[PDB]
């Protein structure tokens, strides 16, 4: 009828009745039949459907991962012939885990799955598909156990990428990658699936890495996960059909990434002209620069920056130059940790952020660290309150365009107190600022005294009783130039 | 159908000739179990006519069970949906010389309510049609 390819299908389809069973060696039919509980996930309503099924498995595994092992398992359509009962692959952990570990993997794949059908509906030039994953139950058995439940695919199986920045450049493949980034930008930047593996384009066992971290298992490597895929992640021309932006890398992170570059021109995958473009978010500093006028992005450029300083893109030394790069990307994407960090380095203060990292001095990187400082300091960062509150009081870390301001150095101190130096130290401070006046404050004996009995209670809270009766002495001496 | 033929009539002679009761009788003795539906479908009778509609029974079980098969051949996964990627994975497992673009063609001529994907009723319709 309106089918130009019904001939195809039915080619097909008497193919495979004459194809054999790549199991039939294996003699699954012979196991004795055994009770396992089907439990099955909905991820579009995260609902459970459990149901009663009938397996044949292998007494033996024939494969076993670091976690897993894997039976080779016939199961019954419930929809006859055990010889033509499908194949299946069931795995198990070989450590005895927690039984929701194999719930929480099933929702994974089957997530995957739906970010899998959102990618193809924006029309790629090869199609994806996370394979469907369940769980089966043999409570007949000893301790009831638990297995993930998968059909056998035939083929030759490749990981694509891991949940942990690997990436396969022999023949490299663009859709895998594609896809990954597909679920970063798609997603909003909330989550990532990696560890893109299978046969073809059929995917299985994926990770999924999330903002929080607290998904989807101990695979789940949050915003370090999304950095580990980004230090290595080439855009290719299907990032670019769907509107991905490129992940800001340094300069000699670009060129380490576009290594491959002729590979990528050379690869296999070609587009079609048909595909559409990426609530979304854009894995560039500048239009989430623009989206922020509190980012996930930035926690991922931090993470860069950590992953960095603990030599995990190491080859030499560790690159320090492109750590900074992404403190910087990272700060301007208001990462508060960044902010102080940069403030502390550009000021040539001791950073505990690349903390072995020391900036060349300038005068422009003076002006950027005093800046730095007090945007943290407004941001609620204590540590940079104090250090604002010092430049504004003595000129210490000052930025020479600035003057020293006894009203804001006041300002800042009581915003400290008011959230390694002791209290009564501030407050006995700001009672001597008052006792003589400068910079900009009038001498105020009254508020100075005021201050001087706070930091004399201050004391007697830290025991420190022979401080506090000088503090009390000195509003006494403050009190007594009034009248 | 011949030894089937002879199965069939000692099950019908031992109620010999028919009525609709049975019938039900008759085809609970074949190992069926007839809902009063197919009674009243059908819905005295006679041993030529309950061949015949014995025959129209297996032909409509036989088809049913060649295309959930032929289903079982493309939903690799078994979720109850022929994906895009799936039937790729089975036109070159199977030595077809289909490209990509006739694949997502392929799927979308079946795919009815256009999800990208093919469903059990769209198979049916495409291979019933
Ligand atoms: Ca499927
Ligand atoms: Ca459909
Ligand atoms: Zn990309």
């Amino acid at each position: 009828n309106s089918f130009h390819f019904k001939e195809a299908w039915k080619h097909a389809i008497q193919k495979a009745k004459h194809m054999p069973d790549p199991w039939a060696e294996f003699h699954l039919e012979d196991i004795a039949t055994e009770r396992a509980t089907r439990h099955r996930y909905n991820a579009v309503t995260g609902e459970w459907l459990d149901d009663e099924v009938l397996i044949k498995m292998a007494s033996q595994p024939f494969g076993r991962g670091a976690m897993r092992e894997c039976f080779r398992t016939k199961k019954l359509s419930n929809f006859q012939q055990w010889k033509g009962a499908s194949n299946y692959v069931a795995k198990r952990y070989i450590e005895p885990v927690d039984r929701d570990v194999y719930f929480e993997d099933v929702r994974l794949q089957m997530e995957a799955k739906l970010w899998g059908e959102e990618y193809n509906r924006h029309k790629p030039p090869k199609q994806v598909d996370i394979m469907q994953m369940c769980i089966i139950e043999l409570k007949d058995r000893p301790g009831k156990p638990l297995f993930h439940l998968e059909h056998y695919i035939e083929g030759k199986y490749i990981k694509y990428n891991s949940n942990s920045g690997f990436v396969r450049d022999d023949n490299i493949r663009l859709t895998p990658q594609a896809f990954s980034h597909f679920t970063f930008e798609r997603s909003g930047h909330q989550l990532i699936v990696v560890d893109i593996q299978g046969v073809g384009d059929l995917y299985t066992d994926p990770q999924i890495h999330t903002e929080t971290g607290t998904d989807f298992g101990d695979g789940n490597l949050g915003v370090r996960g999304m950095a580990l895929f980004f230090y290595s992640h080439a855009c290719n021309r299907i990032c670019e059909s769907m509107g991905l932006a490129p992940f800001d890398l340094s300069p000699r992170e670009r060129d380490a990434v576009n290594q491959n570059t002729k590979l990528l021109q050379s690869a296999k995958t070609i587009l079609r002209g048909t595909e559409e473009k990426c609530l979304p978010r854009a894995s560039a500093v500048a239009l989430e620069v623009q989206r922020l006028n509190k980012s996930i992005l930035g926690k991922v450029h931090l993470a860069m920056v950590r992953y960095h300083e603990g030599g995990r893109f190491c080859e030499e030394e560790w690159d320090q130059e492109s750590a900074v790069f992404h403190l910087e990307h990272a700060a301007n994407l208001g990462e508060l940790e960044a902010i102080v960090g940069l403030g502390l380095m550009y000021s040539q203060l001791p950073h505990h952020i690349l903390a072995d990292v020391s900036l060349k001095e300038t005068e422009e990187n003076k002006t950027k660290g005093f800046d730095y400082l007090l945007k943290a300091a407004e941001a609620g960062d204590r540590q940079s309150m104090i250090l604002v509150a010092r430049a504004f009081d003595s000129g210490q870390n000052l930025s020479p365009d600035r003057c020293q301001d006894w009203l804001e150095a006041l300002h800042w101190y009581n915003t400290a107190l008011e959230m390694d130096e002791p209290r009564y130290m501030m407050l006995a401070r700001e009672a001597e600022m008052l006792f003589t006046g400068g910079y900009g404050l009038e001498k105020d004996p009254q508020r100075s005294g005021d201050l001087y009995t706070q930091a004399a209670e201050a004391a007697m809270e830290a025991m420190k009783g022979r401080l506090a009766n000088q503090y009390y002495q000195k509003a006494e001496e403050a009190w007594a130039q009034m009248e | 159908t011949e030894e089937q033929i002879a199965e069939f009539k000692e099950a019908f002679s031992l109620f010999d000739t028919i009525t609709t009761k049975e019938l039900g009788t008759v085809m609970r003795s074949l190992g069926q179990n007839p809902t009063e539906a197919e009674l009243q479908d059908m819905i005295t009778i006679d041993f030529p006519e309950f061949l015949t509609m014995m025959a129209r029974k297996m032909k409509d079980t036989d088809s049913e069970e060649e295309i959930r098969e032929a289903f079982r051949v493309f939903d690799k996964d078994g979720n109850g949906y022929i994906s895009a990627a799936e039937l790729r994975h089975v036109m070159t497992n199977l030595g077809e010389k289909l490209t990509d673009e006739e694949v997502d063609e392929m799927i979308r001529e079946a795919d009815i309510d256009g999800d990208g994907q093919v469903n059990y009723e769209e198979f049916v319709q495409m291979m019933t049609a």
